[PDB]
Parts: structure tokens; sequence; C-alpha cells
């Protein structure tokens, strides 16, 4: 009966953004 | 002369020694030097870790930081790792004031980080306390924003850690750029953040 919040993805290695859908 | 020139220019098969050694410093005063400018970080830094379950990140050079977020090479900054006591969470936190994702460049996202200290291990896990997450203006009482949120321990960011930190938590959406700009949030140029976790009702000795 907490909250339900965002997490995030996980790094890679190439060229990118920052980002978790 | 020219066999036995050489006798003398065995003097000259000395200079390489003078040499040779002088070379073993420029790498330790380097290797010093290195470790030196290392010892004030971590002097710089353990003079700023709070030790009571709140956070107070102090973020100067601002329009130096923001350039780094908008012209994409410095995105984001972190504080100093805050624990609830001496011996556990290693609570850091990081800031995209210019944004990540869902709040880039259109939002000031900033988030509540959570890091492998030594003494997780025998502190609960998974992570199960409250993080009121606010921004701290340099003018008069100026509105605290920012909000808390309990932790949904199958969040994937509130694990007892295994690798040097964990999954960001926070909001991308916090303060509008034109919110945060829009007023003294930016004094002197630095703007400060305020953390607090609810450590409130924690079995206690």
């Amino acid at each position: 009966k907490t909250a339900a919040p965002v997490q995030e993805t996980l790094h890679g290695s190439q060229p990118v953004t920052q980002e978790d859908g | 002369l020219e066999s036995v020139d050489k006798s003398a220019g065995q003097v000259a098969r000395n200079t390489g020694l003078l040499e040779s050694q002088l070379s073993r410093h420029d790498q330790m005063l380097s290797v010093h030097d290195i470790r030196l400018a290392d010892m004030d970080l971590r002097f710089q830094v353990l003079e700023t870790a709070s030790y009571n379950g709140v956070l107070i990140w102090k973020i100067r050079d601002y329009k130096r930081r923001k350039q780094e977020a908008v012209m994409g090479k410095t995105l984001s900054l972190y504080s100093q790792p805050f624990y609830t006591g001496y011996f556990g969470y290693k609570m850091c936190a990081r800031v995209y004031l210019n944004g990540d994702g869902m709040g880039k460049g259109t939002h000031l996202s900033l988030f509540f980080v959570i890091m492998r200290g030594e003494y997780d291990a025998l502190l609960p896990w998974p992570f199960k306390q409250k993080v009121t997450l606010m921004l701290m203006d340099q003018g008069s009482s100026r509105r605290h924003l920012g909000d808390a949120f309990k932790p949904d321990p199958n969040s994937s960011s509130f694990k007892k850690p295994t690798g040097e930190m964990n999954i960001a938590s926070g909001c991308p959406v916090f303060v509008a750029q034109t919110v945060l700009e829009n007023g003294t949030y930016i004094k002197d140029d630095t703007i400060f953040i305020k953390v607090i976790v609810d450590t409130s009702d924690l079995p206690d000795p």
C-alpha cells in the first residue's frame, strides 16, 4: 500500500541519450 | 683520441645517470600530485556529508553548469552522499537541471539515488523510506518546490546495491525551467536542494 514511481533503464557503451521509457 | 676519448666520454655516459633518476620523481610528484589533488576532493567531501537523514547540496557556477546539459557535455551532476547515520545507506543525489527524457529542456529533473556502502548488508532491505525532494531558494521564505514519495520495494532503484550506484528514481519533472530561472532560485548564481529521508517511525534502540 505504498507508492508506484519510476525506475530507470540501464547504460550501454555506445553513443546515445540517458533514456528509459 | 676517440677510443679513450670515450673515457672522458664515460663521464658523459653519466648524464643519463642523473637524468634517468630525475624521471623517477616527475613520475612521483605527478602520482603524488594526482593524489594530493585527490586528497582534496575526499577532504572537500568528508566535510560536506550529512549524518541524520537529510541533505542540503549547494550548487554554484550555475550558468556554467546549465550550458553543459543544454549544449550536451556535462549533463548530470551529483551531490555528496548523505547517510541516515555514519554506518548505513550511502544515498547520493544527482541533478539534471536541464533534464533527462520526459522533462528534457522543458523541465529541470532531480532524482534521489541510493548507493552501495559497506553497511548496506546489515541495514534493512530493500530501501523503504520516505524521500521528500525539494528546491531551496536563497530569497525570503520562497515556497520549497518538491515532493516526496513512498518507495515501492519492487522498484529496481530500492534494491540492496550490487554495483557502485543505483537506478535513479526521482522526477524528470520538477520545476519548469521557466520558473526556476523566473525567480531567485539562482541568487549570486547559486541554487540549493533539500533532501529529506522520513526516518521518523523506524526501529530505535
